[PDB]
DNA sequence: AAGTACTTGA
RNA sequence: ACCAGGA
DNA sequence: TCAAGTACTTTTTCCGGT
């Protein structure tokens, strides 16, 4: 259970995407993020100021965190950060980046063309972001010099000066993780002929992004406050909090380090090399070898699986698990974790049919009803049957597993030693067995339907299988070859209504997928009711007496 | 519009060759979202999830990290008016039961 | 400076007071929370005004708890300080330090160093003082001070003051 | 309208947007044999006025970007000569209504 | 902005999806220990009690109904057709 | 839970620059001069020259004092004794801030009746002075119109000296001796 | 047992809002974190015991509100803060429409 | 891919369709503003046999001698012969019918009477037969204009759209115009009087019945149709097993937009 | 296995 | 990530 | 300049054992 805050509650309207400026990691940032030793203060078992907590969240469950005073499930995790020795691209950005250099001069920042080209003021008229830049693009990347003077708006005799510089762009191409220029030249009209080869430096892209205008930026893609060119090249590194990379700490001595951490420690290890080859005696090219290192790193650390093959692998064989691949489709965070989730109060079992369940109705294993619990209010309407089934215990069926004080504190009703003389006050919740009636959300899987998922009326019953009426078999796809199925309990008067309400059995008779019920008499039933409806079919008194007293609500005529 | 009728007919024949009924609505609509574009969008990472919905709502299905990346680089907002923002924020969709708000009016609970 | 400012809070009502006693229950739970109050963006809430004209609006129902949140729209009198602000007050403490001025709900302190020259401290004397060749100030007496720059603080405001320059000192 | 029997010069197909308020469309002879309109598959499209449009978008509270879309290059909004920003009610005969009407908005 | 109850244009018969959230919502409120503006005529289940509340038409709520530009429409539980 | 205002202002992202507070007449977002009333209009801002407040307050109490009273149906030294008692009825006690406020009022009051307050309130709405100066005018007692224009040092070059020395004059005539 | 993409999409056509919420928080996930109000993220120094916020950064001492998300959105939030994007979180709107 | 396409679409308060940018799929959900669970197969009379029977079934013309509803079918029927006032009603009623019967003809070209609509007309007719107790010997307490002008009532209660504009109006307007061919043809004078013999409180009661049912047959706005529409051609696709590709594989060269088909044909 | 996107030869 | 099974 | 090649992306219903 989390505690109270006095910060107002609220509910998110909108999320804002972007880009962290350098100078914001730094602000955000609770510590730095100095030495890829975890933690062992000289082998003292003990986290180091240093990596993992120099300030951030926290390890040993007992014992706090540094920062917010909190400690383990409150703490949300804090962030830290790494000043890099160099600029380094980061590895999503590298191809926008390639396409920005494309559209700018690689010397002034300026936009190739501009309001002067008839077909670039045309496409800058493009309303939408992504479509813009995508013209833009196919407009500026054969413009190969920026220009100083562009014919007039009126006449090709006179030419009116735009921005300057006259430079000869590159033509750029990459080379996993490197983007290397080829400047054709001029050299008595002809040249290339033989042209400039070199690589363009992640610093010298840096201050081309720097210099592209906030008016030119904005004209592509960026955003002046959320996401300038600028910000696609990495400097200050943001360290996630243990939380993201947790230690899978066995025993009580054996550390465990997440995969993260080691690869975040190779990072600080290539930055600590790179940064003491430029601070002492520089051999130069030592220095664009220890960069390039750390650009892999921080390229790795990010995603793995990049198309430059070199996959970067743990000392095992394995490869290192990126952080792209955390969040990639089906298992895995967004789909994963978030579009589907493990859920609390459920159960899953062997189905099988029974002739004298109602249709509504769903069989529950007893032992389910007893593990499986509803969190019913203390009121003045139940008070009385509540403190019987708290009474009757975890153990008896119609009985309680917990007790919820004002408090908020648990009261295990399988161990209090107050078990017995607990004595319940309106507003406290009473964490009861599953009893008949309560609706319940039944389900099928695959789950291609409105109809694989039914609410049902419980029934507690004996025997380890969940039991369904025959007629209900279609719309799930279910038979008893060894299908199993899973019940969902809600824990809310809320989401009970919403069930019973909506969800219900009865109401999903007439399906909407075709206009026509989705369910119907089957098997024997379907089978005697012909042999039972023929002419020369006929009853004898004894018989029609049991027939008649079989129909529930038969007029008793 | 003559594209649409097509569309229809044609997604029509894949049901009813089996035996299979499905009412016409359901077809309609499936057939009208891949028209209403202007032009034949694809039910695919190449078209419906290249339409311009929410960052999110579009993450969860094929493109993921790409797609979040680009949210990144154009400073993109999501509305949070579609499900799948609501599921992954764990917030009440405006769906059905959630489609519109309830309140407490205190003129009609001091009349009772 | 006193303001009368319009103002609004947030409040959730648990299910069991949508009673028709309602309302009222809103109105003292607004009263609980603002009056007395000391933010730093409106200074000291003080007394809420026109409470038989306060606006409770329709309260949501937030979803998955049974709750009620209001957004109870009012108005009421503030005390925010400025610095340049001249305030008339009444000395409350003294010592060697200087001394507290109580200039409404807020204390506004005079430093040694922020008097004239000639006013100098008195440890000798029932209850101490501050001493001028023609001024003597001390607990009950009444002074018109300077605020210098204030420090939001918690549940107060307090201020730094002056009585060095020109119609400023004891009243 | 200018109707070509095999093609138009990218030398003179530089002056049609030469002369504006006044508009210029080209049209290949052989596309024009059959009346697209005439077949089955299409059904009847209107361009609605300035004032017209106005009120759809009123009565249904859109934004012009909410409604479904007719490229400007569409054989009937060719047909038509639909400019950009111009709206088509489109009347086509329902199984379910008997009469339905859909709206696009030029490309 | 709020459309005014002469102007209002939405369905003066109540949603399944509205009936159902104000059944679950009165529950939730009465199991809440909140009071109860029926008679309740031996009544215990928080659902039951809610249902009675909505047959005499006694449940003091309003259902803000949003249009898709922001809009809306208050429609009172007290006024709105249960036909469903 | 804290309060909110009428002003709406988007700051996204961008915090600061939180500009300073003075007798420059800036003070702060909030205490603007162009303020917004619930109902939605524009509405100059609401400053008190201690007198005005003093009254305002009693006011609001003992109007409180009718409500609760009906809701439960079914000489300055001794202002100040009046106004501890009606302070016990209405408000929640704990609130000393509003104790020691009325007191301070109390004490340092320069118009005791309603009347008066009234044609010091007119007398100044009509030098066209921002809110501020005019309830400084109205709470602190100046004689030089340079005593003034020192404490109040936003009037500046905002009004005449024999101007202002006028309004000084009639504002020490309306003094309620007590 | 997992209550997989499939079986949401079921509580999506039946209208079961709640329900949904019910599952992906309550019955899972479910946690409580504090976001600034000037850069909308998970920043805040929330020492919740002696009533003090702050996000430094913003130097927001006041302007904080809490939220109730899933942890692991928390954590996707998080690990896209990791590779240099703002999952920036608003409990207001600008946009309108 | 066909739910992760739909899911954000539903059914707004203004009977719209739209997804999460409001942008309008449907203006009316499907065509019709109906929920497809209230919809039944029903024969729309009208539509087939011969232009001859048909003026048999429909027809009435009180102004010849053997085409007037004979005094054993309503009360009435003495005094009506020979009324041109009423006649005016009756051939009013009639060209209508025509004109639905050549409508009908435009929308299904083969003829196909087997719709699926909602009000299942044909039951409340049986039990108002049931319920009162319907005397196919005893002559109509009902009067032409009971009928004529009923039917012409029922009609503009038949509420899907409900706006004060013509825009809003005439999409009303058009949304029922099936459903009210099928009313017409079913409810026509000739049909009600010597075909059903019923009485005014059972006709009466046949009104309020089809009203109700047709109220209760309206989509209710949150309905999540995108969800609905993906899993109502999901489910059968599940279920699957000249010549041309079929089934499961032309089913995904569809939803492809696939450019490069495989049994490509022309039908001339 | 099937598309997009971009690069390469005539 | 693999392997083996179940509907 | 326009066709052909190359890069490189991308999926697949839910429930013991390394
Ligand atoms: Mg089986
Ligand atoms: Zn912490
Ligand atoms: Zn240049
Ligand atoms: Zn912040």
């Amino acid at each position: 259970g989390q505690q109270y805050s006095s910060a107002p509650l609220r509910t998110v309207k909108e999320v804002q995407f972007g880009l962290f400026s350098p100078e914001e990691v730094r602000a955000i940032s609770v510590a730095k993020i100095r030495f890829p030793e975890t933690m062992d203060e000289t082998q003292t078992r003990a986290k180091i100021g240093g990596l993992n907590d120099p300030r951030l969240g926290s390890i040993d469950r007992n014992l706090k965190c540094q920062t917010c005073q909190e400690g383990m499930n409150e703490c949300p995790g804090h962030f830290g950060h790494i000043d890099l020795a160099k600029p380094v691209f980061h590895v999503g950005f590298i191809a926008k980046i390639k396409k920005v250099c494309e559209c700018v001069c690689m010397h002034c920042g300026k936009l190739l063309l501009d309001e002067h080209n008839e077909l670039m003021r045309q496409a800058l008229a493009i309303k939408d972001s992504k479509k813009r830049f995508a013209a833009i693009w196919t407009l500026c990347k054969t413009k190969m010099v920026c220009e100083t003077d562009v014919p007039s708006e009126d006449d090709p005799t006179q030419l009116v000066s735009r921005g300057g510089c006259g430079n000869t762009q590159p033509t750029i191409r990459k080379d996993g993780l490197k983007l290397v220029g080829s400047w054709k030249k001029d050299r008595a009209t002809g040249d290339a002929d033989e042209p400039e080869l070199r690589v363009l430096s992640t610093e010298e892209i840096l201050n081309i992004f720097k210099h592209i205008s906030v008016k030119d930026f904005t004209s592509l893609g960026f955003n002046e406050v959320f996401s300038r060119p600028e910000w696609m090249i990495l400097t200050c590194l943001p360290v996630p909090p243990p939380p993201v990379r947790p230690s899978i700490s066995f025993n009580e001595s054996q550390r465990g380090e997440d995969d993260l951490t080691f690869k975040l420690a190779d990072i600080l290890k290539a930055n600590i090399s790179l940064e003491t080859l430029e601070h002492n005696g520089a051999p130069h090219h030592a220095i664009e070898e220890a960069e390039s290192l750390l650009q892999f790193h921080v390229a790795t650390y990010m995603d793995n699986d990049i198309a430059g093959q070199p996959q970067a692998l743990q000392k095992s064989g394995r490869p290192v698990k990126s952080i792209r691949a955390r969040l990639k489709g089906k298992e895995g965070r967004i789909r994963g974790n978030l579009m589907g989730k493990r859920v609390d109060f459920s159960a899953r079992t062997v189905i099988s049919g029974d002739p004298n369940l109602e249709l509504d109705q769903v069989g529950v294993p007893k032992s389910i009803a007893k593990t499986l619990t509803y969190p019913e209010v203390v009121t003045p309407y139940n008070i009385d049957r509540l403190t019987q089934l708290v009474r009757n215990g975890p153990n008896e069926h119609p009985g309680a597993k917990y007790v919820i004080r004002d408090s908020g504190d648990r009261i295990d009703l399988r161990y209090s030693k107050r078990a017995g003389d607990i004595q319940l006050q309106y507003g406290w919740k009473v964490e009861r067995h599953i009893m008949d009636n309560d609706p319940v959300l039944f389900n099928r899987q695959p789950s291609l339907h409105k109809m694989s998922m039914m609410a049902h009326r419980v029934k507690v019953i004996p025997y380890s299988t969940f039991r369904l009426n025959l007629s209900v078999t279609s719309p799930y796809n279910a038979d008893f070859d060894g299908d199993e199925m899973n019940l969902h309990v809600p824990q809310s008067e809320e989401t009970r209504a919403e069930l019973s309400q909506l969800c219900a059995v009865p109401l999903q008779i007439v399906s909407p997928q075709s206009n026509k019920p989705c369910m119907g008499i089957v098997q024997d039933t379907l089978c005697g009711i012909r042999k039972l409806t023929l002419r020369d079919t006929f009853i004898e008194l004894d018989q029609v007496l049991n027939m008649l007293y079989w129909v529930p609500d038969w007029d008793g005529v | 519009e003559a594209g649409r009728a097509a569309l229809y007919k044609e997604v029509y024949n894949v049901i009813a060759s089996d035996g299979s009924y499905v009412n016409y609505r359901h077809m309609a609509l499936l057939v009208d979202v891949m028209t209403t574009q202007g032009g034949l969008t694809s039910v695919t990472r190449h078209g419906f999830n290249r339409s311009n919905t929410g960052a999110l709502m579009r993450c969860s299905f094929e493109e993921t990290v790409e797609i979040l990346f680009e949210a990144g680089a154009s400073a993109e907002l999501d509305d949070c008016r579609g499900v799948s923002e609501n599921v992954i924020l764990g917030q009440m969709a405006p769906i059905g039961t959630g489609a519109f708000d309830v309140m407490i009016d205190e003129e009609s609970l001091v009349k009772y | 400076m006193f303001f009368i400012k319009d103002l609004s809070l947030n409040i959730t009502l648990h299910p069991s007071f949508f009673g028709p006693r309602m309302k009222q229950y809103l109105k003292t739970k607004l009263l609980e929370e603002v009056e007395g109050s000391c933010t730093g963006k409106f200074g000291y809430i003080l007394c809420v005004l026109d409470y038989d004209n306060i606006d409770i609006q329709r309260g949501r129902i937030l979803p998955t708890d049974g709750s009620a949140e209001f957004n109870v729209k009012y108005r009421a009198v503030v005390f925010k300080p400025f610095k340049g602000e001249v305030v008339d007050g009444t000395v409350v403490s003294c010592s060697q330090h200087g001394f507290e001025v109580q200039v409404g709900p807020m204390k506004v302190f005079v430093t040694k160093h922020l008097m004239p020259q000639d006013l100098t401290f008195n440890a000798g004397s029932n209850p101490p003082s501050y001493q001028s060749s023609e001024d003597v100030i001390t607990i009950k007496s009444r002074i018109r001070v300077k605020i210098e720059g204030c420090i939001s603080q918690v549940s107060s405001i307090h201020a730094i003051g002056s009585i060095k320059e020109d119609y400023l000192g004891a009243i | 309208i200018f109707v070509y029997q095999n093609n138009i010069t990218p030398s003179a197909m530089k002056l049609v947007p030469s002369i504006p308020p006044a508009t210029i469309e080209t049209f290949n002879e052989a596309a024009l044999v059959v009346n697209i309109t005439h077949h089955e598959l299409v059904p009847k499209h209107i361009r609605l006025s300035s004032d017209e449009k106005r009120e759809l978008l009123k009565r249904y509270r859109l934004k012009e970007s909410q409604l479904p879309r007719i490229q400007r290059a569409d054989p009937v909004a060719l047909y038509l000569g639909l400019k950009r920003g111009e709206v088509v009610k489109i009347i086509r005969k329902s199984e379910t209504s008997g009469r339905y009407a859909s709206y696009r908005i030029c490309m | 902005k709020a459309i005014p109850k002469d102007q209002r244009a939405t369905t003066p018969y109540m949603t399944k999806y509205e009936r159902a959230r104000i059944l679950g919502t009165r529950a939730l409120q009465i199991s809440m220990n909140a009071p109860v503006f029926v008679d309740l005529e031996g009544e215990t289940d928080p659902l039951r009690i809610a249902m009675k509340e909505l047959a005499e038409k006694k449940i003091p709520l309003v259902i803000r109904r949003y249009l898709p530009d922001g809009s809306f429409e208050d429609w009172s539980v007290e006024e709105l057709i249960v036909d469903l | 839970v804290s309060t909110s205002t009428f002003q709406t202002r988007r700051r996204r992202l961008k915090k600061v620059e939180e500009e300073e507070n003075a007798a420059t007449l800036q003070l702060g977002q909030e205490f603007q001069l162009k303020q917004i009333n619930h109902q939605g209009e524009e509405e100059e801002l609401i400053a008190l020259n201690l007198s005005e407040a003093r009254l305002v307050i009693k006011e609001a109490l003992v109007e409180r004092r009718r409500a609760f009273k009906r809701s439960q149906k079914k000489t300055r030294e001794k202002e100040l004794e009046s106004i501890d008692v009606l302070l016990e009825q209405t408000t929640g006690g704990n609130n000393k801030d509003l104790k020691n406020t009325m007191q301070y009022l109390t004490n340092f009051s320069r118009f005791r009746d309603q009347e008066t307050v009234g044609a010091v309130i007119q007398l100044l709405k009509s030098t066209g002075l921002h809110p501020f100066e005019v309830a400084q005018l109205g709470s602190l007692a100046c004689d030089t119109a340079d005593e003034a224009k020192t404490l109040i040092p936003s009037l500046n070059n905002k009004i005449s000296d024999d101007e202002l020395e006028r309004i000084l004059k009639e504002l020490s005539n309306l003094e309620t001796l007590y | 047992l997992r209550f997989g993409e499939m079986e949401r999409d079921c509580m999506i056509a039946h209208g079961a809002a709640s329900f949904l919420k019910e599952r992906l928080m309550e019955a899972s996930d479910a946690f409580r974190v504090h976001i600034c109000g000037i850069c909308g993220l998970m920043t805040v120094i929330a020492k919740l015991n002696h009533n003090q916020f702050e996000c430094k950064g913003c130097d927001n001492k006041i302007d904080i509100y809490q939220i109730h998300i899933p942890y692991a959105a928390k954590l996707l939030f998080q690990e896209l803060m990791a590779m240099n994007i703002t999952p920036r979180l608003y409990t207001d709107r600008s946009r309108d429409f | 891919r066909l739910v992760k396409a739909l899911e954000d679409i539903m059914v707004h308060y203004d009977n719209t369709t739209r997804n999460s940018l409001g942008n309008v799929i449907q203006f009316i959900y499907g065509e019709d503003g109906m929920d497809a669970a209230h919809i039944e197969k029903q024969s729309l009379d009208t539509i087939g046999g011969s232009d001859a029977a048909f003026e048999k079934r429909y027809r009435v013309d009180l102004l010849n001698t053997d085409h007037t509803l004979d005094p054993s079918l309503l009360e009435s029927g003495s005094e009506i012969l020979g009324d041109l006032k009423l006649q005016v009603l009756l051939d009013e009623e009639y060209k209508q019918l025509v004109k639905d019967r050549k409508f009908l003809r435009e929308v299904f070209v083969d003829g196909e009477a087997n719709w699926p609509l909602p009000v299942n007309i044909r039951r409340i007719i049986q039990n108002a037969q049931q319920t009162f107790h319907i005397d196919h010997t005893k002559p109509s307490d009902l009067t032409i204009k009971d009928i004529v002008l009923g039917v012409k009532d029922l009609q503009e209660n038949l509420l899907v759209l409900r706006g004060k504009n013509e825009i809003i109006q005439n999409a009303q307007r058009d949304a029922v115009t099936l459903f009210c061919c099928l009313l017409r043809s079913r409810l026509a004078t000739r049909r009600v009087l010597q075909e059903y013999r019923l009485t005014k409180q059972a006709f009466d009661w046949v009104l309020s019945n089809i009203e109700a049912q047709f109220l209760r047959s309206v989509v209710h706005p949150g309905e999540m149709v995108g969800v609905l529409a993906a899993q109502s051609i999901g489910e059968p696709a599940t279920q699957m097993t000249k010549k041309v590709t079929s089934g499961v594989p032309r089913l995904k060269e569809i939803l492809n937009v696939a450019k490069n088909m495989k049994t490509p044909s022309l039908t001339v």
